[PDB]
RNA sequence: CUUAGAUGUACAAGGGGUAUUGUAAGCAGUAGAGUAGCCUUGUUGUUACGAUCUGCUGAGAUUACCUUUUGUCUGAUUUGU
RNA sequence: UCCCACUGUCCCUAUCUACUAUCUAGCGAAACCACAGCCAAGGGAACGGGCUUGGCAGAAUCAGCGGGGAAAGAAGACCCU
RNA sequence: CUCUAGUGCAGAUCUUGGUGGUAGUAGCAAAUAUUCAAAUGAGAACUUUGAAGACUGAAGGGGGAAAGGUUCCACGUCAACAGCAGUUGGACGUGGGUUAGUCGAUCCUAAGAGAUGGGGAAGCUCCGUUUCAAAGGCCUGAUUUUAUGCAGGCCACCAUCGAAGGGAAUCCGGUUAAGAUUCCGGAACCUGGUGGUUCUUCACGGUAACGUAACUGAAUGUGGAGACGUCGCGAGCCCUGGGAGGAGUUAUCUUUUCUUCUUAACAGCUUAUCACCCGAAUUGGUUUAUCCGGAAUGGGGUCUUAUGGCUGGAAGAGGCCAGCACCUUUGCUGGCUCCGGUGCGCUUGACGGCCGUGAAAAUCCACAGGAAGGAAUAGUUUUCAUGCCAGGUCGUACUGAUAACCGCAGCAGGUCUCCAAGGUGAACAGCCUCUAGUUGAUAGAAUAAUGUGAUAAGGGAAGUCGGCAAAAUAGAUCCGUAACUUCGGGAUAAGGAUUGGCUCUAAGUUAGAACUGGUACGGACAAGGGGAAUCUGACUGUCUAAUUAAAACAUAGCAUUGCGAUGGU
RNA sequence: UGAAUAGGGUGAAGCCAGAGGAAACUCUGGUGGAGGCUCGUAGCGGUUUGACGUGCAAAUCGAUCGUCGAAUUUGGGUAUAG
RNA sequence: CGAGAGACCGAUAGCGAACAAGUACAGUGAUGGAAAGAUGAAAAGAACUUUGAAAAGAGAGUGAAAAAGUACGUGAAAUUG
């Protein structure tokens, strides 16, 4: 018994994919007898084609993990993201941490703080 | 694909033989079985 | 086993079909075919190519 | 093949008693160390926060256990020369 | 190969678990067609359920298991023209 | 009444087909739970809808090309036909929908190749195209027109063909049974028809000046570009907060708790690198610095490119969320906040530094600056202002890990290739949710033997062709450690010791102190067995497509011999 | 001729500085560049073991094993036929 | 293209094919290529009635005969009551 035709449509009127799109099982008489896309938009205006999404992503476990694991508990060694000093390479960290003492040292000379030979 | 001139017509002759097996046939004959070989699925044969 | 599902690639599309006659062995490269002649000089009936 | 069929215990089902890992939330109370706000200061007192501490009690959950009760089994089919 | 720790491979097997076998519905394969189907002794186209004598052998039915006949198959692998 | 021919069937692992046989037996398509209620009906586990759960989310999400070609779609049927039912299907049948200068369909350089004519020669074919050809400038004559078009004469400075790298243009919404950089609504750009002048050099007038009539095609180059091996350090580019609206949870309890909202093509504005700062007195830049800059010098002196930011468009538009009409079916009308801490995009072929030594071309750049010290100011075979028509010529549905491709097949398959969120673990392992999607053409109950999973006493290799199988161990950080070299090596050898968490050291990397407990601090996940003696091919590398992964052969390197290239072959 | 290797560890040669050495050795730090240096994914190879062979592909499937800036892998176009 | 005949067939023969045989189909492909004939004089091809849901089952009419009923000659066996 198809419904096939409001089934395909439903989704492309409200502008959500396949699976998510519900349908109020009272009147499903007059969503039969709604076809075409100006049919069923007015079925989006008594608010029977609605997405099902009730689920909140809710940052609440994530942010609270986020906040301890990155300030510095729990990583002690057990979970840990990057072994110790290093995560990004231990070559390149170690010249660009002596490379940000010129960023430092540059504005002695020619703010003129110190002497050149001193 | 891109499709040239000449191929496009050649596929419309198919198409239009894809319909079924003359209905004049077996007022000829009357019942008796005459049964046909060509038209075209599209699972199965393409055209030339 | 070699052979049937490598056949299945067929990339290169070598024969196409014939005008005059019905002959697929009318290749993009070579211009070839068996039959009648796609292009042809006089019409290439052989003599080799009936047994009775 | 043993067995239960309202007459009665074969199962589940309704209750009581015992064991199974061993000392819970709930509720009450105690000891030791550090920091902050507010107040006083030679002094100290008060309030707030996190871990540690004390007491109930073999607690709660809880299997096929021992012991005792609750729920159901018409017709139709159909046999002695 | 020697040497250190060691090992379900085995000694030594048991127990529990997943899935099916048992059993049922539907639609529905496969190459596939010898009269026939006991054993001990005896003769013998030469190792017989099948032929000679003697002992033995009933039918409705289903689950099992690798000993023969020698399965599922190709005109043998040795071997000569 | 007698003569004549394709003249008698049991068979070559034969021949033309149906039917028998195993057999209604197996199979019934790779172990991603399914439970319950309804709509409709003759029939419902399957269509379809709701409640609920398994499941994946670097794809069950998204999405283009080849190849195919209307299979999508709506309409319409349950017969044949679907590994079953079946209300269902691309099977079956009928019609519709795919609107481009706009996205692809071109020139020249490479792999590579074509067309044409005659000959060399037996054809094939090579060769000619390289000089005419082809294309362009200048001069003359006859005819005709709103224009025009043609013929003759003159000019040496160039010559084969084809990309993926080289070679036009574009964003956003409405709407569809379907879709528009396409229809359509709003705003752009390319292609032709209307209005405004700058230098060599020259004439007339005027002149510190500047104004204007006669007639004005125009860059086959000196020299430079489009133009190609490997490789390294920089310095900038986030999570979250703040403010506004709404609700305190079926159960003890909760209004600074959570969630949603938090936005927008272009032009103008104007930054790192380079070089007349070559030159170089001097010294900004971790710096070794000859270098280049604050700062100073010429001759008279300054400039290009450009992540971001600032400004304009936007008078206006959306949006958390509500107020009415009200026929109570259905239709409208009103409305909020707006800000601060940061990647592998782009910036860097320069620079640093090595070699195997870096391509070729059409369009096009290239084609040599004068005025005022510079300041300042204008135009360009160029750019601004402004009006009307036309855009060729098809592919365009749509599938693109697929029912359209593709394994004869409704088969456990082949199959170019696009995009990149949160927290946990290097990344792109693992871990787990989003945007977001979904459990296949048969089913229920018990759950033998036998084939498919784990556990355990005692022993410790004792067993089997066969340590095959199976066990010991594992991170971070510190200590401690073996022969000998082609000096490029071996080292994580052996032998030992400790973790997370919380407090404290410092009101902000990380490391040092300090305390307790359990079977155990890597507690899921994840994560080395060691000692002693011995061979060959130097090393890396090539390999028998349906029973031979090697000691076969190659390898950088070296020597003799052919051998002067019109070679040897 | 077109497309593809994120992440992560070391570092000669060149050049400078500092302690030390008659002088050279030695000896302590920074700057910096050449890898069959080297390591893990893409691309890509096949050692062991079990189930299949009247079945999904006319050599199949599960568990298990290798390489990756080098003698690197791969697509398309085009040519060579007993 | 037409006519006539030969000791020359009567749907396994013979032209590929008697008939919608190149037409439901299969292979890239000059190509391969099956199933396959049929009432009577007149179709009058079953009105009407009755049962069942369509299928299916009985009375009744038409017509020379319905002992000719559309799947339309004669009919055997495995198969199969």
């Amino acid at each position: 018994a198809n419904l096939r035709t409001q089934k395909r449509l439903a989704a492309s009127v409200v502008g959500v994919g396949k699976r998510k799109v519900w349908l109020d099982p009272n009147e499903t008489s007059e969503i039969a007898q709604a076809n075409s896309r100006n049919a069923i938009r007015k079925l989006v205006k008594n608010g029977t084609i609605v997405k099902k999404a009730v689920t909140v992503h809710s940052k609440s476990r994530t942010r609270a993990h986020a906040q301890s694991k990155r300030e510095g508990r729990h990583s002690g060694y057990g979970k840990r993201k990057g072994t110790r000093e290093a995560r990004l390479p231990s070559q390149v960290v170690w010249i660009r941490r002596l490379r940000v003492l010129r960023r430092l040292l540059a504005k002695y000379r020619d703010a003129g703080k110190i002497d050149k030979h001193l | 694909a891109q499709k040239s001139f000449r191929i496009k017509q050649k596929m419309a002759k198919a198409k239009k033989q894809n319909r079924p097996l003359p209905q004049w046939i077996r007022l000829r004959t009357n019942n008796t079985i005459r049964y046909n070989a060509k038209r075209r699925n599209w699972r199965r044969t393409k055209m030339n | 086993g070699k052979g049937t599902p490598s056949f299945g690639k067929r990339h290169n599309k070598s024969h196409t079909l014939c005008n005059r006659c019905g002959r697929r062995s009318f290749h993009v490269q070579k211009k070839t075919c068996s039959s009648c002649g796609y292009p042809a000089a006089k019409t290439r009936s052989y003599n080799w190519g009936a047994k009775a």
